[PDB]
DNA sequence: ATCGATGTATATATCTGACACGTGCCTGGAGACTAGGGAGTAATCCCCTTGGCGGTTAAAACGCGGGGGACAGCGCGTACGTGCGTTTAAGCGGTGCTAGAGCTGTCTACGACCAATTGAGCGGCCTCGGCACCGGGATTCTGAT
DNA sequence: ATCAGAATCCCGGTGCCGAGGCCGCTCAATTGGTCGTAGACAGCTCTAGCACCGCTTAAACGCACGTACGCGCTGTCCCCCGCGTTTTAACCGCCAAGGGGATTACTCCCTAGTCTCCAGGCACGTGTCAGATATATACATCGAT
C-alpha cells in the first residue's frame, strides 16, 4: 500500500483517485494525498478522542451521534470548525440562562 | 396540515431551545418561520431532483440543498 | 399541591437538552413535507431517509433560533419570548429582510 | 447489490489507535464519514483555488497544507501541518 | 502585458441600454468584478450538478438548472429564458 | 458570421467564456451550448443591472456611472439586492435611512 | 448666542454620512494600524497601496453594516444610545466570535 | 522604525462618523474601546487569510488581490479591486 | 407668535485630468478534421415506496383559576452632545533609492497514461452482548408552613 | 431553616436486535514503464513601494455646561403556566402491489486534441469636456426673545 509507507490508517489510495476526478486541478502530486490523508485522519482522530471521552463520562462503551455533539460543542476549536453543522440526533448543550434561574 | 405543527410541540422545540416563557402569537410566527424555511430547502431540493430526471426525492437532494443553504447536515450520506 | 409557575418549565429545559429525541411527531411534519413540494412539482415521492433528514435541519434550526430569540428576549429585560423578538434574530442574521 | 464505499473500517482502526476498549452506533458513523468527506471538499476546494489564484496546474502537498492553514483554527491547524509533514517525510523514506 | 477584461462587452450592453451614458474607471472595475463573481458561482454549482449526478460534462442544462438554484424569481426566469433562447439561435445558425 | 457571439446574437464573447470553463476545472468535458448559456445569462444581469444604474445616475444629474449608482441600484432592488447580498461595492455608501424613534416629534 | 439642541447635530451628521461614499476612518492611521497587525503575523511585509485601500473599504462597510445591527438592538430594548452591551448581542446572533 | 498603540489611530470622531453613516443617533462612551475591539478582530481575520495567500505566492509584497480573496474566504465578498 | 443666524442648498465660473477614441500591433479564437468514449436509449429487474387497515395508548386538546410578568407612568440622576479654544498630525506633492515583482529562458523531474497482477474493501452472513426497558427504593429537591 | 412530598435518579433484572465479526469474491489499487511538459530556477529590468521633509490646515483633543435619556421604582391588569379531565389521531404492526429507480449492453453524436490562419481585443497614445473645486448668494428652520 502507501498507508503503511507513511503509517497512516487512512487509505491513501483511494484519496488519491478522489482528487484526480472530483476535478480540482490538471494534475496531482504524489505527497498531497498523503498529506491530505493524514490532515483527515488526524481530525478524525480528535473526534474519536473527545467523544468516546464523552461516552466514558456518560457511562456507555458505543458512542451515539449525541457523543459526537458533546465532544464539538464543548470543543472550542472543534465547534468552530463545525460552525455550520448541524449533526443528526446531536441535541444541544445544557445551557440556562441566569435570569430565568429561581432566586 | 400547517396548523399540524402542534403548540405542544412547538413549546418543547422553545424549550430544548432554552426559553422560559412563551407568548401566544410566537406559535403562529414560529409556523410562516418553518414554513419559509422548508419551502426554501425544498424548492432546491426538487431543483436537484428535477434535474437528477427522478419522481422520487432522496435524502442525497435534500443534503445537497442544506449545503447550498448553509445549514449542511450530517448523517444522511455527506 | 401546585407547582409555581414556571418551575415545570425549567424541568422541561433541562429534560429537553438532555435528550436528543425530535419534537415534531413525524407524520404530521411529514404531511406538511408532501403539501410543500407539491407546490413546486406532482406526482412525487419522498425517500424516508429525505424526510428526516428534513426533520432534523428543520428542528435543529428552529432550536438554535429559539436560542437566538430568547437572548433578544432577555436583552430587552423581559423573560417571554415574543414575535418582535424573532423578527430581529432573523434579521440581524440577514434570514429575512 | 451495488458496492458503496465510505471510510467506515477506517474511522473504526482509527477509533482503536484512542479508545480500544470501545464501540460505535452506525448513526454515528454515518456522521463520521459524513464529516470525513465534508472536511475532504473543504480542504481540496481551497486547495483548487489556491493553484488558480497561481497560475499553476498542479495541488501539491504545499497547497494542500496551505488550504489547511485557511481552513482550520489556530490549534487544529498546528497539529495538523504536523501529522501532515510527518506522514509525507515517512512515506518519502520508503519506497 | 495582456490584462483581459468584460470592459468592453459591459461598454457595448450599456451603450444599447444608456447611450448617451458613460462609466468610470471604479465603476467599471467594479462591473468587472460581478461578472466574475456571477460567472464562478454560476460554472461552480454546475459543476456540483455534473459530480452529483456522476456526469463528466458540463451542459447547458447545467449552467440552467445552476440558474435555478443560484438566482432569485423574475431574475432566475427572465435569465432563463434569455439563456434558452440564445442555444436555439445558437443552433441554427 | 464568424464570432459564436453573432451566431447566437449575443454582445458576451462566447469563446471567452468557453475557454474560462475549460481552463477552470469544473468537469472533464464542456458542451458547447453551456457556454452560450452562460455567456447570456451573464449578458442579462450586466443589463439588469446597468439599466438600473444609468436611472440612478440620471436623477442625481450625471453623464457617467460611478459606483454610488452601482450601489443604489443594487439595494434599491428587492431582487438584485439579495443575489450580492454578501458583497460590497467600493465607494458604495449607504441607502438613506434613518429610524422612526429617532425622528423628532 | 446659539446652540442646537442635543440630537440636532446628530441627525444632521447621519444625513451628511448616508449621502457621500468617501472614507471615514484617516487614511494614515488606518494603514499604521493594518502594518501594526500584519508585522505580527509575519514581519518584513510591504503592501500594494490598493491592498490597504482594500482592506479599508472591507473595513468600514462591516463596521457600518455592525452600527446598523447594533442600532437596531438599542431600538429592541426601548433606547436610543447604542452600547457595547448591543454590538455584543449582535455579534452573538451574526455568529460572529 | 517600531510600532506601537497604533488601534488609537481609530480616532473616536471617526468611529462616530461610522455609526451616523449605520443610522445611531446616540452613542453610548463605552462603544469607542468595544469598536477598535472588534476593528481589531476583524483586521486580524482579513490579514492572517490575506498573508497566507501572500506567503504561499512566495512573496514579500501583500497584493489588492490577496487581500480580496481573503475576504471572498470569510464571506466578505469586495468589488472594485480586482478578482 | 415674529426675528436672526446657521447650515444647506444651489449658481456661478473655473481649472484640470480621466474617459473615451483612433491607430496599430499580436495572441486567442475560428476553421476544418479525426478519433474515441460519454451519454442516450432501450431492454430487464427488483427494491423501495406507498397504502390501506384497526388497537392500544400516549399525546393533543380544552378549560379553570390565579399569579407574576408585561407594560405604562413617573421621576431622579447623570452621561453624552454641543460648542470653543487649543493642539496635534493628516494630507499634499516633490524627490530620492532599491527591493522585489513580473517577465524571461533553459533542462528535467514528476505526473499522466497504459497494461497486467494482486489483495483491500464491500455485502452478506450469523451470534452475541451493550444497552433500551422497566418496576422498585434511593435521593434530592419544591412549596407549604 | 424544617417539614413532608413530589418527581428524578440509580439500580438490579431481563431481553432483543444491531453491532462487529468472518466468509469469500472482485475491482480498485499497485506495479513497471514510457513521454512530455509545468514549473523550477537562475538571469535581468523595471515598477511602485518605502522613506523622508516641510508648508498648510483640517481634524482631533480637552474642557464646560446642561439637557434630555438611561434606568430604577411603582403600580395595575391579563396573559401565560399549571393542572385535572375530555377528545383526537400518532403510532405500530402486518401485509399487498406496482412505480420507479437501478443495472446492462450498444451505437453514434459530440467534444478533446491538434494545426494553420487573422482579426478581436489589447496597450498605447492623445485631445477635450464631464465633473470637481472655490466662491458668492438665495431659502429653510431652529431656537432664542
Ligand atoms: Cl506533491
Ligand atoms: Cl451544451
Ligand atoms: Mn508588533
Ligand atoms: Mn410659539
Ligand atoms: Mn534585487
Ligand atoms: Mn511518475
Ligand atoms: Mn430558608
Ligand atoms: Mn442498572
Ligand atoms: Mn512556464
Ligand atoms: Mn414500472
Amino acid at each position: 500500500t502507501r498507508s503503511s509507507r507513511a503509517g497512516l490508517q487512512f487509505p491513501v489510495g483511494r484519496v488519491h483517485r478522489l482528487l484526480r476526478k472530483g476535478n480540482y486541478a490538471e494534475r496531482v502530486g504524489a505527497g498531497a494525498p498523503v498529506y491530505l490523508a493524514a490532515v483527515l485522519e488526524y481530525l478524525t482522530a480528535e473526534i474519536l478522542e473527545l467523544a468516546g471521552n464523552a461516552a466514558r463520562d456518560n457511562k456507555k462503551t458505543r458512542i451515539i451521534p449525541r457523543h459526537l455533539q458533546l465532544a464539538v460543542r464543548n470543543d472550542e476549536e472543534l465547534n468552530k470548525l463545525l460552525g455550520r453543522v448541524t449533526i443528526a440526533q446531536g441535541g444541544v448543550l445544557p445551557n440556562i440562562q441566569s435570569v430565568l434561574l429561581p432566586k | 396540515n400547517i396548523q399540524g405543527i402542534t403548540k405542544p410541540a412547538i413549546r418543547r422545540l422553545a424549550r430544548r431551545g432554552g426559553v422560559k416563557r412563551i407568548s401566544g402569537l410566537i406559535y403562529e410566527e414560529t409556523r410562516g418561520v418553518l414554513k419559509v424555511f422548508l419551502e426554501n430547502v425544498i424548492r432546491d431540493a426538487v431543483t436537484y431532483t428535477e434535474h437528477a430526471k427522478r419522481k422520487t426525492v432522496t435524502a442525497m437532494d435534500v443534503v445537497y440543498a442544506l449545503k447550498r443553504q448553509g445549514r449542511t447536515l450530517y448523517g444522511f450520506g455527506g | 399541591h401546585r407547582y409555581r409557575p414556571g418551575t415545570v418549565a425549567l424541568r422541561e429545559i433541562r429534560r429537553y437538552q438532555k435528550s436528543t429525541e425530535l419534537l415534531i411527531r413525524k407524520l404530521p411534519f411529514q404531511r406538511l413535507v408532501r403539501e410543500i413540494a407539491q407546490d413546486f412539482k406532482t406526482d412525487l415521492r419522498f425517500q424516508s431517509s429525505a424526510v428526516m433528514a428534513l426533520q432534523e435541519a428543520s428542528e435543529a434550526y428552529l432550536v438554535a433560533l429559539f436560542e437566538d430569540t430568547n437572548l433578544c428576549a432577555i436583552h430587552a429585560k423581559r423573560v417571554t419570548i415574543m414575535p418582535k423578538d424573532i423578527q430581529l434574530a432573523r434579521r440581524i442574521r440577514g434570514e429575512r429582510a | 447489490k451495488t458496492r458503496k464505499e465510505s471510510y467506515a473500517i477506517y474511522v473504526y482502526k482509527v477509533l482503536k489507535q484512542v479508545h480500544p476498549d470501545t464501540g460505535i452506533s452506525s448513526k454515528a458513523m454515518s456522521i463520521m464519514n459524513s464529516f470525513v468527506n465534508d472536511v475532504f471538499e473543504r480542504i481540496a476546494g481551497e486547495a483548487s483555488r489556491l493553484a488558480h489564484y497561481n497560475k499553476r496546474s498542479t495541488i501539491t502537498s504545499r497547497e494542500i497544507q496551505t488550504a489547511v492553514r485557511l481552513l482550520l483554527p489556530g490549534e487544529l491547524a498546528k497539529h495538523a501541518v504536523s501529522e501532515g509533514t510527518k506522514a509525507v517525510t515517512k512515506y518519502t523514506s520508503a519506497k
